[PDB]
């Protein structure tokens, strides 16, 4: 998840060569290029903007998976969006696997696993 | 095929599955690759570093010297240079720090694309302005003297 | 350093401002230093601890202290190291209590801007 | 002296490879009295084996200063702990592989002794 793919062939090549070396491009190489990626998307703007103020996160991941299979494993919430007084504190905190019952605020960043690319 | 990797408060919800069944790339092409560069080719003076526009990039501030342990900067940039990222999606990497430490580390980094080196301490704000620190996606503060320093007070001064 | 500071601060020909003096360090002192402490036993005493730890600051009562004095190791390799150490001490003291005036020694000039960053 | 590609192109069967761990600082082993018994006059020139020294190039240079008067000798820079170097020199197609450590008396700890050789 972190180093970006632990395929045996890769670790074998690293072990034998003791380093990494350049190589030509083949359809086999292009078959090693379609890994799933990880990113962060904004809930304020995007195709899911209408779902921005839809409290149930269950709804969020249900329609995400139905539309394009975007694995949403966590949310990134403003630390002052839980209150009512508008403040300039930009600091955000992470919530891991929110429940479906969990409420939602449009000012959110979603943790996304983009599909095979 | 592989086991279903399950996230839950406890393994009971996890066991519910059984309980309730009812030359652009490298040799292997796994990461991006480039022809072996030269350090003097990638060293930027402050003037041209300011000239080179940077937006949505990564700035890695490194504290070190000629006598310091070697953090594996390579495996830091390896996930960044993953092949599933397109060439335009490749976030620019700018290592700002001492020239000696980066020189001792350049041997494992000449085979990577879109990587720049800025000699000069991170504590100087002029260097940070030159690399457009306000336009970077992430600034990573790293210290190579985490082990030579032993006193608690002397620890983490540079990072803070 | 403590001898010089005690001699200069505890000036006999100075009108009694009636100020307490408290120390704080993680290294045990010398016996003659304690002798000078008990000579001016009315206004001088000593303690053990680390200025970085908030609990140690709470012991010496920084929220009630008039000022915090920071001496420097002028005889120290890499002036930058002890300059950063003093800056970190200032950071800890200000974070524990932000309404206390601090007077600190310094070895170079850019560290003054570093201090201004607080 | 050979490189990875140059060594790979050359064929080496029934030869001798000596993997040496050393640098400029390491003391001189004295490999001349190692190659000399193999270069005996009672061996026909075709029977003479090929000696390939795999290791750092400065140590092998200061040894070649005396080794240069022996036939069938080749050099190969690089760490003996690399699979590529051993495959290039045909480690399988060798009569002997000799592991040697130049830094044998400059380290006091027992665990650090004989690490690279093992």
């Amino acid at each position: 998840l972190v180093t970006g793919g632990a395929t045996p062939e890769l670790e074998a090549l690293i072990a034998e060569e003791n380093a990494l070396r350049g190589g030509y491009s083949t359809p086999q190489t292009l078959a090693n290029r379609d890994r799933c990626r990880v990113a962060q998307l904004a809930l304020l703007d995007g195709p899911f903007a209408d779902l921005g103020d839809g409290g149930c996160y269950g709804d969020l991941f249900c329609k995400a998976l139905k539309t394009y299979n975007m694995l949403c494993f966590g949310i990134y919430r403003l630390r002052d969006a839980h209150l009512s007084t508008p403040s300039q504190c930009t600091k955000r905190y992470v919530i891991t696997n929110p429940p479906y019952e969990f409420e939602l605020v449009p000012t959110d960043l979603i943790f996304c696993l983009m599909q095979f690319d | 095929g592989t086991l279903g990797f399950f996230i839950a408060s406890d393994a009971k919800e996890v066991k519910r599955a059984f309980f309730y069944c009812k030359k652009k790339y490298d040799s292997t092409g796994m990461f991006h690759w480039c022809a072996p560069k030269e350090i003097e080719k990638v060293i930027l003076t402050r003037s041209e570093a300011a000239m080179t526009v940077l937006s949505g990039h990564v700035v890695v501030c490194i504290f070190g010297d000629v006598s310091s342990a070697l953090i594996g900067l390579r495996n830091l940039v390896m996930p960044l240079r993953a092949s599933n990222f397109h060439y335009h999606e490749l976030k620019h990497i700018v290592f700002v720090g001492s020239i000696e430490y980066l020189k001792r580390e350049w041997e494992t980094l000449h085979n990577f694309p879109k990587v720049s080196i800025l000699p000069g301490t991170p504590l100087s704000r002029a260097d940070l302005r030159a690399v457009n620190i306000n336009l970077c996606d992430m600034c990573v503060i790293l210290s190579a003297n985490q082990n030579n320093i032993d006193d608690t007070s002397l620890q983490d001064k540079e990072c803070i | 350093s403590v001898s010089n500071f005690l001699k200069a601060f505890l000036h006999k020909a100075r009108d009694d401002v009636n100020v307490e003096i408290v120390f704080l360090h993680n290294i045990s002192p010398n016996l003659e230093l304690e002798a000078l402490f008990k000579r001016h036993f009315t206004q001088v005493e000593f303690y053990q601890g680390s200025v970085l730890n908030p609990h140690d600051l709470a012991r010496v009562k920084i929220e009630s202290a008039d000022a915090c004095l920071i001496l420097a190791n002028k005889y120290c390799a890499d002036p930058d190291a002890e300059d950063a150490s003093n800056i970190m001490r200032v950071i800890s003291i200000k974070n524990y209590h932000p309404k206390i005036r601090i007077i600190t020694q310094m070895l170079q000039y850019h560290n003054k801007a570093h201090l201004l960053n607080i």
